[PDB]
């Protein structure tokens, strides 16, 4: 039934930008904070960002500045504007939920989607 | 069956505000698990510590409003590191009122930014292990919203880190400690 659906990926040259997309279903879309995550092969995990109703916004520090969440409440679906991207942010993007009243803005998700793939080129 | 120490951020980064909300975040655990066989010990830090009470002390005056009220803050720096180690060290002491046979649970409250402390999170976290030390976390401020103070959350809770790193804001930290001191 839950389900976390990733899209908006691709092929993009450096500079360029991309929307990600995280449609929602299975879940009480306000219960839940939703954050991004990303893992390129051979490289270690990272979180991105995190929007709560409650707890407001997280970055990290890659994303703080270049990057932007948003939630679309009525439709509950979490899109990450991510602009000025680069070689290094190729990897493959998750988004996941966490329940929302840890208040620990996506540490430690509930539900992970099965990812998409960015890919920035030169 | 259970000794449940607190260590208390006072830094010159806990404004007074959410050193209000820890008081009475910790007033509320000690308050929520008196009649039962849990008892309670506090250190605030900075850059300098003050044991505002023991486990022996505790022992002699149950009463968490007395004890907490008269707790006024520190301010300076920030020595997690070296705060951690006082903890096991002096509080977890048997002299003090611990006990050698109970359920260690150390209560680190601080917003994860550690500043100006000798010592690192790797130099502690083994001499805590090696006493059976639980860690749980509770993040306070902007703790969450920047991926250093998060990552330093992980360092310092326990092995499984999804079971102990909750926020002030509420109480799920307590929930998690009593369903665990339950199945215990
Ligand atoms: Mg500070």
């Amino acid at each position: 039934q839950v389900q976390l659906v990733e899209s908006g990926g691709g092929l993009v040259q450096a500079g360029g930008s991309l929307r990600l997309s995280c449609t929602t279903s299975g879940f009480t879309f306000d219960d839940y904070a939703i954050g991004w995550f990303r893992q390129a092969p051979g490289k270690e995990r990272e979180g991105v960002s995190c929007i709560s109703s409650s707890e407001g916004k997280y970055y990290s520090d890659s994303a703080k500045g270049r990057f932007t969440i948003s939630s679309d409440n009525a439709k509950n679906t979490v899109y990450l504007q991510m602009n000025n991207l680069k070689p290094e942010d190729t990897a493959v993007y998750y988004c996941a939920a966490e329940w929302n009243n840890f208040g620990r803005l996506c540490m430690y998700p509930d539900y992970w989607g099965q990812g998409t793939q960015v890919t920035v080129s030169s | 069956d259970s000794d449940i120490a607190f260590l208390i951020d006072g830094s010159g980064s806990i404004i007074p505000h959410d050193f209000r909300r820890m008081k009475e975040f910790v007033s509320t655990v000690m308050e929520q698990l008196k009649k039962s066989k849990t008892l309670f010990s506090l250190m605030q830090y900075s850059e300098e510590f003050r044991i505002h009470f023991t486990f022996k002390e505790f022992q002699n005056n149950p009463n968490p409003r007395s004890l907490v009220k008269p707790i006024t803050q520190l301010l300076g720096r920030t020595h997690t590191a070296t705060g951690i180690r006082k903890v096991v060290r002096e509080l977890f002491n048997i002299t003090n009122g611990a006990r050698k046979n109970a359920f260690k649970i150390l209560v680190v409250i601080t917003d994860g930014e550690k500043f100006g402390d000798p010592l690192g999170y790797e130099d502690v976290i083994p001499e805590a292990d090696r006493e059976g030390v639980i860690r749980y976390v509770i993040g306070v401020g902007d703790a969450f919203r920047s991926e250093k103070s998060r990552q330093e959350l992980n360092t310092i809770a326990s092995k499984p880190p999804r079971d102990h790193v909750f926020q002030v804001n509420n109480f799920e930290a307590l929930k998690t400690i009593q369903n665990q001191l339950r199945e215990k």
